[PDB]
């Protein structure tokens, strides 16, 4: 998965 | 509510012991009764809210994709028929799932947005708000399913147009908004050339405002600008 | 029980997939249930009870240690007076941790124990009920704590006492007992001399057994083996 | 803390 903050 | 005999004080100390001993439901627990006494929340209470919340869902969209997964392949061709659980509790963990992003909102529009005047909390909220519909819509497939997207895009673009506006291009909540929302245009719009040019344009605008900052705070803005090229390389 | 309604195959199938989706709690509560049928558990279900339990306890334990470290520095000379809520927080995380132990050991008392005749049933069994009884043995400082760890060392002896007449010496059940029991008078009884003596045996009588084993079984052996040599490591 | 299983 992409990177999410 | 349970924690309405609690001091505030009390419970934002009680969340950042729950968050020394991992126990995320706990301090999700303790900052849903800090916001129900409704006081705004400084930066500091703001960020204990979201680390408790997104360590919770996050491991409920974890255990979903999980069962998700076991479930497509439940109805493959060949598999065998292993009667109706996988379905049942997939739909067991996405209700928990859907009940704590229905938290989550609730707060927000229960007074925080409302009241959030300055940009660095109505931005972190909208976020928020964002991030929350964008985890419902991950697991919608019935007829509110465009709604729900719907939604996320409207929170995210409210965010952004005040973070343009508002903060610098380096602001750390300004980078993880737009980190976020190009993800909701590749993962959940069907976007992904949007996703791809919102990664772009936010790195390199960020980039050329780094002169500007002192150590500490080049490296919480580079800290996010290297997540958007990470994104950009697993997309290119 | 709120798992009455649900078949207890059905029940046995969605622990494996919480178990698969990392939902501890949820494939507690559904071993739980498969038990309160009232049937006696196979080997694979036995293992699926124990394996839910001790994730969960095993979750509160540690959050236990943490709060109980931060408390006592708190009680150090020096230390700013912060209020109650440490103390709070620590109490109630511990209620839960007993609470929980409370449960798996009236589910062994109703009635695990008394329906389990072969020794594999039995000794499981009641290593479990030593486990359970040593874990609550870590929180106490009252009046029962002196029988609340004499509990833990009566069922782990009628445990051991079985599991010498009646199973090998490479017996994975009879290691992980001995192991344990080890750890009991390590950590627990004030015996370092006895855990290391038991660990010391058990190995060695272990050892000598191996060469009846195939390579599957010896591959389960040697696995708890290298846990008793690792605990003589840390104790000489 | 020492191994147990
Ligand atoms: C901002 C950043 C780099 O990334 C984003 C971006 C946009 C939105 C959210 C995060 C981040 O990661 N963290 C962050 C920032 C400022 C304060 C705190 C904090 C206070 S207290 C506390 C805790 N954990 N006890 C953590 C944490
Ligand atoms: C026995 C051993 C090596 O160690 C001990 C020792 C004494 C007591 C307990 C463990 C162990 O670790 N595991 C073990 C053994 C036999 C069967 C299963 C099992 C069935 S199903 C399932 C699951 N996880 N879905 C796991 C697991
Ligand atoms: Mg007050
Ligand atoms: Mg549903
Ligand atoms: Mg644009
Ligand atoms: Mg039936
Ligand atoms: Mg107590
Ligand atoms: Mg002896």
């Amino acid at each position: 998965f992409p990177a999410t903050v | 509510g349970a924690m309405g005999s609690m001091e505030r004080a009390s419970l934002i100390q009680k969340a950042k012991l729950a968050e020394q001993a991992e126990r995320y439901e706990d301090m999700a627990a303790f900052m849903k009764g800090a916001v129900e006494k409704g006081e705004e929340l400084s930066c500091e209470e703001r960020n204990l809210l979201s680390v408790a919340y997104k360590n919770v869902v996050g491991g409920q969209r974890a255990a979903w994709r999980v069962l998700s997964s076991i479930e497509q392949k439940s109805n493959e061709e060949g598999s065998e028929e292993k009667g109706p659980e996988v379905r049942e509790y997939r739909e067991k963990v996405e209700t928990e799932l859907q009940g704590v992003c229905d938290t989550v909102l609730g707060l927000l529009d229960s007074h925080l947005i409302k009241e959030a005047g300055d940009a660095e909390s109505r931005v972190f909220y909208l976020k928020m708000k964002g991030d929350y519909y964008r985890y419902l819509a991950e697991v919608a497939t019935g007829d509110d399913k465009k709604r729900i997207i719907d939604s996320a895009r409207s929170a995210y673009q409210e965010a952004m147009d005040i973070s343009k506006k508002e903060m610098p291009p380096t602001n750390p909540i300004r980078l993880g908004l737009a980190l976020n929302f190009s993800v909701f245009h590749y993962e959940i719009a069907n976007s992904p050339e949007e996703a791809i040019s919102l990664a772009k344009t936010t790195f390199d605008e960020a980039m050329a405002d780094l002169h500007t900052l002192s150590e500490d705070s080049y490296k919480d803005s580079t800290l996010i600008m290297q997540l958007l090229r990470d994104n950009l390389t697993l997309w290119t």
